């Protein structure tokens, strides 16, 4: 009801608009893995460009859906992270390695198809 | 009377399809079955030691102890160098209070399983 | 708050989850045509697979942007029409000529990437 | 024996490798386990199905009824293609009061699985 | 006077830093990140040629050097002093000179300088 | 018992080790490190194929398979038995059989065999 | 005195003779870094073949000036560690990985030299 | 004690003999001949390069050297000492050291080594 999935030749996509609570994300966290069961995948591409502030528990969720989607087989790309979300709030207790971040959704595909699926 | 409990442990097969090794588990991942890994390891050095496929696609779900099931993935580096882990479930990976190789399915697992043994399946 | 529209390499992939009324339809109509001039584009892929019922006051709004975008300067394709909504489209009766729709969002981008900008 | 002897009826698996789908029958040899083929032929056409192994290489023995086992081997020519029968034991083939393709071992069945569907093992 | 620096050569932007030993200028990572996302940011330099020395916390400066990798692309500290590193109480890439720090940055975009 | 059984070919020194179940036999660490620079050889196979079991001495065993790497090429523990992988309460390269670890040994140090 | 630095072909075959004092190592620590800063190099070849006894702070200082000259931009190696000084590093839990040790000064030259251009 | 210092490589299966020069230890005849059929080894080394000297042993050590030629093939002694060859009233191919006995052993069974 606001979070679409528009899979594109074994490569999924994710748009994320402005969220306000972690009760949205728990209904969302099951929806991504329920899609990656229904179709085969090689890399999901999470796009968080439209977010300027992040709850610290939501950063635990968005830091988790990386590792929820690594075990299924697919890679992840957390593309288009803004400054103000990244600079002083992702200095928290993350372990972001092997994440393959990108700059924008057009170049975010070709940093994934250059690695996997081709 | 209790011949059901015997031949309940020894239903973790280790068929050798193309000689990496294969395996499959059903839904019984309780802590009493430590033979889910110690009966795949005693045979692992017996036959050829190249990559294992566990293929636990029907196992819903492990309870709270994956440190008998995901410590061995860092322990079949011993006597086998290797290990994968094929097709987890959503509520199964919902258990993450806290690397190794994983794959969506077996027919994509068996592709890169033959990459480590350096062989192709073509024509 | 709004219908999530992203962009891809020289294409736009708008996806529709659900609506409320004509007020959300004119707000989406103002969203897409502004964005296609807010940046440059040549092909719009409208995804309507998640809709099972459309009122006659709404199908003209999806009759507007399927023909107001061609005059704007980009070719359009409306992939994945459900069989329930496809009945009342022509039971009303409005030909989607020049639209060249497809069945799913993967095969929708096959023709549009081929036709303009090979 | 409340739910253990019925959960162990859901232990006649069908793992799904590369396009020939192979089975692993460990121990369910009595006449009451008719479902070793019923839970095969139903789930045969469910996924995309071609020639299917059985791999009963550790099993002793079928008692007096191969009607449920080897007569139905002619019945998976109907939905699927011509099934094999991998690695009978020496005490099993002695039971012949009374064809079908067979193979000595498990890896050699996959050597002629791909000879049917025109594939090889290269590199 | 609020000025830290910036430049913008061919594809990879990089940034100069002269000597300013304090912590209250956290703008040197704010004005870096609010402009790195504007243009198409790739690997960028720091060039601590004249900087002696940051006193007690370059943790703010060296953890944001990790956070450029999550924003766009990696970073490189070009030519630290012999006293700036002088005690290490706690990775990333580095180079000694700018003339070859730029050279193995164009390899990260796969470009070489022919005649 | 002065039993160490070096038996070293050209570059790869290796070892054959039966049951030696005491820390008083620490000399398989001492004589192995001293022989490592008495000949210039960089690969060391281990071959603990017949050894079961050990309880409180991997502190000699694993660390001597760790501090060869600061003096030579990496090592390989060959054929850890099935009653040995369970006792690991705490990496490197390793293998299964003795003749196939030797085939992997030359590949790391720029050599191969032909027929 | 005591610690010569040679500067041979963009390499520093610096040796270490029978020296013991941690205060000499502090006197040594500035001499290695201020040389490679003022004279731009790419790989330092330390040589500790003569030393057979070490203090705990020596393993910290030699644990520093490998990680120090790595941060200055030099793939520093350590050549010819004696057995008895390698014995007393299994108790003092130093973590000499990423230090690229070698065997002797002959093979330690080309091992670094293969890791730089040639 | 009861000990077999015999590794198990490929077809050049070799051995090692340290100082146990007493005739009661006949197991170096037993645990080599009885292990000889259990794995297919064509050529066979000894490497008795350490023990000095030998008085009542070597009739066993030369009947071993002619119960392998009739078992499979090509035993070879590797590196006898200087005192060890004083008065030997008792042929067999031999060599000088372990790294070069192997290359006269691979070349006997028509196998080669390149790079």
């Amino acid at each position: 009801m606001g979070i679409p999935i528009l899979k594109l030749g074994e490569c999924l996509l994710i748009s994320i608009q402005s969220e306000l609570d972690d009760h949205t994300a728990v209904e969302f966290q099951e929806d991504l893995l329920a899609k990656i069961h229904e179709t085969s995948a090689r890399g999901v591409v999470i796009d968080i460009t439209s977010i300027d502030f992040i709850d610290s528990f939501i950063a635990k969720i968005l830091g988790d859906v990386v590792s929820m989607s690594k075990l299924m087989g697919a890679k992840v790309v957390v593309t288009g992270i803004q400054p103000a979300v990244a600079i002083t709030l992702i200095e928290l207790g993350i372990t972001f390695s092997g994440v393959l971040s990108a700059m924008d959704l057009e170049s975010g595909l070709e940093k994934l198809k250059q690695e996997l699926g081709e | 009377e209790k011949t059901v409990s015997i031949q309940k442990s020894a239903l973790q097969e280790l068929s050798a399809p193309l000689l990496p090794i294969f395996e499959k588990i059903s839904v019984m991942p309780l802590i009493g079955t430590i033979d889910t890994e110690r009966a795949k390891l005693i045979i692992e050095n017996l036959l050829i030691g190249v990559v294992k496929n566990r293929s636990e696609v029907v196992l819903i779900d492990i309870t709270g102890v994956p440190v008998v099931d995901t410590m061995v993935a860092h322990h079949i580096i011993q006597a086998s160098e290797a290990v994968r882990l094929v097709g987890c479930q959503a509520m199964l990976v919902g258990i993450r209070p806290e690397q190794i190789i994983t794959t969506n399915t077996m027919k994509k697992g068996m592709e890169r399983a033959l990459a480590l043994t350096n062989r192709e399946i073509v024509e």
